RNA sequence: GCAUUC
RNA sequence: UCGAAGGUGGGAUCGGCGAUUGGGACGAAGUCGUAACAAGGUAGCCGUACCGGAAGGUGCGGCUGGAUC
RNA sequence: AGUAACUGACGCUGAGGAGCGAAAGCGUGGGGAGCGAACAGGAUUAGAUACCCUGGUAGUCCACGCCGUAAACGGUGGGUA
RNA sequence: GUGAGGGAUGACGGCCUUCGGGUUGUAAACCUCUUUCAGCACAGACGAAGCGCAAGUGACGGUAUGUGCAGAAGAAGGACCGGCCAACUACGUGCCAGCAGCCGCGGUAAUACGUAGGGUCCGAGCGUUGUCCGGAAUUACUGGGCGUAAAGAGCUCGUAGGUGGUUUGUCGCGUUGUUCGUGAAAACUCACAGCUUAACUGUGGGCGUGCGGGCGAUACGGGCAGACUAGAGUACUGCAG
RNA sequence: AUCAGCUUGUUGGUGGGGUGAUGGCCUACCAAGGCGACGACGGGUAGCCGGCCUGAGAGGGUGACCGGCCACACUGGGAC
């Protein structure tokens, strides 16, 4: 565009879609889970994926993935939710932190331990 | 912190002498581990990275402190590679090694850290202390007769002493007439790759 | 360009016009 | 309509230089004359003269091509232009091809090149780049 | 001694009734590090034969880079096949600040200090071509002086004359040490 | 003339 | 006299829920056709109008981003 | 286009705005040969709300309004060198 | 800081294997050497040309810091290892359990899953999530586009606005030079000094792009007063549709 | 602008009042003005700055500490 046009209207930057809106600008949000249930991934992949439906202190209902090989969680469990996109799942945007609040660290972990809330063996 | 693990495996990975007296390197000049023989795909990043590793694991400087050295060198008016090398050369543990009172840069660090040297009459136990023009470095009385230092007195000759350094006395007194220019510095490294690494 | 691009728009428009046909009287009664 | 006679002058020069024309005819203006004078002194053109036409004067610029037909002008750019006019302080004068080209700066002292302007410590309007 | 960089290996394929007939292409840059560089594109049924054909085509297309010192003369912008490369001269010590494809051209050209940015297509083949186009737009101050009819002190910046002088001194130094 | 699907 | 809070009144405006209802997106191996891509078996598409379970059909004007000659 | 008789930069473009704007469609009043959405039959087909055939109403035409869309295409804004 | 020097054809044990061995690895064991920082003793501040001049007065504080003693003595973890992107093999489940930032890895031979050995990058930290800038020339002033990729209004006329041919004089508004005032300190940056070094701190320049006042220039833009006919319009004589 | 008109102490004048001081600051009368696509009047959000973070720069984001202004002090009003 001509300079006159720029002077008249200007440049308008692309608006940024606010990601991870349900955290309300927090790094993590505490939540109580209503359902725990397995879910199917998108067509090329096939698995039973452990997922919880979590009511956050932000007053938003969210679906959260449960990372790790084995979980303790059931209804009314208190979990800490962080951001985390699981490509396979269609609507899932948040992951539950292992090792925080009611969620136990996954048993027999020896590598990547800090990401799964397992203490070092003595 | 310091790196206190095996010293040979570092020179072996980098393919160059760091201590320079190491028989186990010349016996096995290939990288360490099970796969140390195997063919490694070439990449410009690995070359740049390994020149940086040669610098910092020669002088014994952690990555945090080394990156501060880079920024100062780049800020300084000279060419960045020369400034970086002569800054690391200004380190007191390095000056002690270049003077000959130590066998290895590791030994030089321990001596300086344990409190055996004085600079312009004041005790300094900071290995990263950067000497300046006309600094005088001396040995405290207690450590002069100290058995490894006695060894150091009569073991003169291991390496040559650079022109900017000078040992003038049997007291093992070190004088610094100036900071070393790139020509004066003699190090098995291509400094231009480290400048490029930090420009990434 | 490819007629594919036109065909996508065609369908959306056609379905909208058909929706407007079916709801014409409803839209009048609910707009009053 | 005609809106920038100097841009027209530069493009007539550029197009003839591409076509390897020996001469360029222009409608005369005193500002075009002074620019042509600078181009002669800096060695980008061979010569220029003022002729008469039916209604006004004409500028004739003779282009300079070296042995083996090699263009003496590599590039010609209109910098200040109507509306978006460009002015430079004497300390911010533009460099053209790292200094191997010329910037033509209009000054209260007259038309000058970036070199002259910087020596005299004067700024002005940046008319064109030549390299 | 010739420095040879293989920039890209691309596995291409024709189709036939029996299936896909695969081939390999290699973009190879060859230079001496003294301001000669050539670019060769080789294609064959196997990777080593493709590289070998690339080397030969590069040597056929050697050209000379105007180098004031260990740096290019002046900033330049080369455009080719949607590829746009900006080259800017740098002070000594800066290093080759360039992207992958442009780095291979400039390292084999022996440029030690340069700033290079790619601003168009990211296709390695066309980035290399754009980089060559930029290097061909570089002009020597001697050639500017002659084409203008002016002396050298009149067409060039004093600081570029200075850097010229010192670089000539180092060439003389290497000639003294080498002939001694 | 007619000839849908995988 | 001015005057906070309070009372009364008719509107503005921003949302939440709502029997019922509209379309949209996605989902595994469901049902019905086969409209488009080859002249896709009636060249396709654009605007508009009427019609038909559905794709879509037909009229009028337009386009080639239409094959064969 | 020719002639330069005349004026003496009066030029260019134009946010908004105004006007014009194929065909279909809409309102009122005329007209209606041919053609022809819808609508009937016939044929084809598994079906045939189609293509093909026989008919056929709005419309196509006129007067005065409205509507303001088209692959309204050179898929290419206007002025000047 | 968690140690340093020496130390073999190279132990045990662990893990691969072409059963040759090869890795861990000079690593370890061992043999000497120095006790920084922690520990146990004994000295012990500056901050106070202060305050009261009555002669006493330091919260921090018996702290910081000196001088002795004992002995390697008390002191390493985290992530990653398909490509980007540095670092590969074996075993265990075989589209499962699971991984993942993107592309994508798991279907009884996986360098991508889990574990182990080995390796790499960082280190009293290492990773993850959230947030902003960068890469992104991907709102493009510097620095992009609109025949077919997203993009020329269906076509005109014209309002505000934007823009302006040749030439003389003048103003000095834009522009440009110079000087003065101001642009607090801190920050930033250059130098130099003080803390054992550094972080940090202090001193002196610069920076503070700006704005205001005085004075200078008049090429270019603009204002003002003129001139000109090549643009634009009119007249006259022909002409095609 | 998916916010186009808003304003009647409102715009201006004179005589009084008021204040430390100028002024519709207040008041009586008189004139019919004033502000708006160089976005008036609305709606949403927000203390501002020296600076900070990022960036080749231009720019983008931001205003914790430290330093300067402003605003408020359970909520609303008032004066002494
Ligand atoms: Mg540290
Ligand atoms: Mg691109
Ligand atoms: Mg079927
Ligand atoms: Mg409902
Ligand atoms: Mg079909
Ligand atoms: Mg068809
Ligand atoms: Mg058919
Ligand atoms: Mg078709
Ligand atoms: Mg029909
Ligand atoms: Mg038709
Ligand atoms: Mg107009
Ligand atoms: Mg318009
Ligand atoms: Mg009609
Ligand atoms: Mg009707
Ligand atoms: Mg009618
Ligand atoms: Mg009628
Ligand atoms: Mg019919
Ligand atoms: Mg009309
Ligand atoms: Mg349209
Ligand atoms: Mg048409
Ligand atoms: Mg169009
Ligand atoms: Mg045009
Ligand atoms: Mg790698
Ligand atoms: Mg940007
Ligand atoms: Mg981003
Ligand atoms: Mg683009
Ligand atoms: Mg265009
Ligand atoms: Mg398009
Ligand atoms: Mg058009
Ligand atoms: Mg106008
Ligand atoms: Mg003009
Ligand atoms: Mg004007
Ligand atoms: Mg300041
Ligand atoms: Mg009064
Ligand atoms: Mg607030
Ligand atoms: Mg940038």
């Amino acid at each position: 565009p001509t300079i006159q046009q720029l002077v008249r209207k200007g440049r308008r930057d692309k608006i940024a879609k606010v990601k991870t809106a349900a955290l309300k600008g927090s790094p993590q949000r505490r939540g109580v889970c209503t359902r725990v249930y397995t879910t199917t991934p998108k067509k090329p992949n096939s698995a039973l994926r452990k997922v919880a439906r979590v009511k956050l202190t932000s007053q938003v209902e969210v679906t959260a993935y449960i990372p790790g090989e084995g979980h303790n969680l059931q209804e009314h469990s208190m979990v800490l939710v962080r951001g985390g996109r699981v490509k396979d799942l269609p609507g899932v945007r948040y992951k539950i932190i292992r090792g925080s609040l009611d969620t136990q660290g996954v048993k027999n972990r020896k590598q990547a331990r800090s990401r799964y809330g397992a203490k070092k063996e003595k | 912190a310091r790196y206190t693990g095996p010293a040979t495996r570092k020179s072996r990975r980098l393919g160059v002498d760091l201590v320079g007296g190491d028989q186990s390197f010349e016996k096995r000049p290939y990288p360490p581990g099970q796969h140390g023989r195997a063919r490694i795909k070439e990449s410009e990043y690995r070359q740049q990275l390994q020149e940086k590793q040669k610098a910092r694991f020669s002088y014994g400087v952690m990555e945090k402190q080394f990156r501060r050295y880079y920024e100062e060198a780049n800020r300084q008016p000279g060419k960045t590679g020369d400034n970086l090398l002569r800054i690391l050369e200004s380190r007191l543990d390095n000056v002690v090694y270049r003077a000959g009172l130590a066998r290895t840069r590791r030994m030089a660090r321990q001596l300086v850290s344990h409190g055996h040297f004085l600079v312009n009459g004041v005790k300094v136990d900071i290995p990263s202390y950067r000497v300046s023009q006309y600094d005088i470095i001396d040995v405290k009385e207690k450590s002069l007769n100290t058995l490894p230092f006695q060894i150091a007195r009569e073991t003169a000759g291991e390496r040559p002493i650079p022109s900017w350094l000078q040992v003038v006395g049997e007291r093992q007194r070190i004088l610094v007439h100036q900071l070393p220019e790139r020509a004066q510095i003699d190090v098995p490294l291509t400094e231009q790759l480290i400048v490029e690494l930090y420009s990434k | 360009g490819s007629v594919i691009k036109k065909r996508r728009k065609r369908m959306s428009k056609k379905k909208h016009r058909k929706l407007l046909r079916r709801t014409r009287v409803q839209r009048r009664k609910l707009g009053k | 309509t005609m809106t920038d006679p100097i841009a027209d002058f530069l493009t007539r020069l550029r197009n003839a230089n591409s076509a390897y024309h020996d001469e360029v005819t222009l409608p005369h203006s005193k500002l075009k004359a002074n620019i042509a004078e600078i181009l002669k002194r800096e060695g980008y053109i061979s010569d220029y003269r003022t002729e008469d036409a039916r209604v006004g004067k004409s500028l004739v610029v003779q282009l300079k091509y070296g042995p083996s037909r090699e263009r003496s002008i590599a590039g010609l750019r209109r910098v200040s232009k109507p509306g978006l006019r460009v002015y430079a302080k004497s300390t911010n004068l533009p460099r053209v091809l790292g200094g191997l080209g010329v910037a033509i700066i209009s000054t209260s002292s007259g038309l000058l090149t970036d070199r002259q302007a910087a020596r005299q410590g004067v700024g002005g309007e940046v008319l064109a780049y030549v390299w | 001694n010739y420095i040879e960089r293989v920039v890209s290996i691309n596995r291409v394929s024709k189709v036939v009734k029996g299936g896909r007939r695969f081939s390999f292409t290699a973009l190879v840059i060859v230079g001496d590090g003294k301001g000669m560089v050539g670019v060769g594109y080789g294609k064959a049924k196997e990777v080593p034969a493709a590289i070998a054909k690339g080397v030969e085509e590069a040597r056929k297309n050697f050209f000379r880079v105007p180098l004031i010192g260990s740096t290019i003369t002046h900033p330049v912008q080369g455009e080719a096949a949607a590829g746009v490369v900006m080259l800017r001269p740098a002070s000594p010590g800066t290093g080759v600040i360039a992207g992958g494809a442009a780095r291979a051209v400039l390292e084999c050209a022996g440029v030690h200090d340069i700033l290079a940015k790619s601003l168009g297509s990211d296709n390695a083949i066309n980035v290399v071509h754009a980089t060559v186009a930029a290097l061909k737009l570089l002009q020597r101050p001697e050639e500017v002086a002659a084409r203008r009819g002016l002396p050298i002190e009149d067409v060039a910046p004093a600081g570029m004359l200075k850097a010229r002088r010192e670089s000539e001194a180092l060439a003389a130094a290497a000639a003294r040490e080498g002939s001694a």
